[PDB]
């Protein structure tokens, strides 16, 4: 019952920089995912 | 030609400055300039006899 949904895994683009600052490309990380719990596969204890 | 014409070229302008953390740098300029003009004349003589 759980499945583990991907697109993008993770992906670190170097992003726009302003050069009239001299400040470097902006390092952005970035991923696309989701998941899908469920109720019927969970059984909670106590200690 | 009857009368030369003139070069023409552009140059761009800039100086250094110091640049101090995370300021804004300034830009710089562009400007032409243009040559002189030359022109070219006849002459002649003669005899009759």
């Amino acid at each position: 019952g759980f499945k583990e949904l991907i697109k993008r895994d993770l992906t670190t683009e170097v992003g726009n920089a302003d050069l009239s600052k001299l400040v470097e490309n902006q390092i952005v990380g970035h991923c696309y995912r989701g998941a899908f719990a469920a109720v019927e596969e969970n059984v909670q204890e106590i200690s | 030609p009857q009368v030369m014409d003139a070069k023409w070229a552009l140059q761009g302008n800039c100086v250094f400055l110091e640049h101090i953390e995370g300021e804004e740098i300034k830009f710089g300029t562009i400007n032409a300039e243009n040559g002189p003009v030359a022109r070219i004349q006849t002459y002649a003589t003669g005899f009759e006899y």
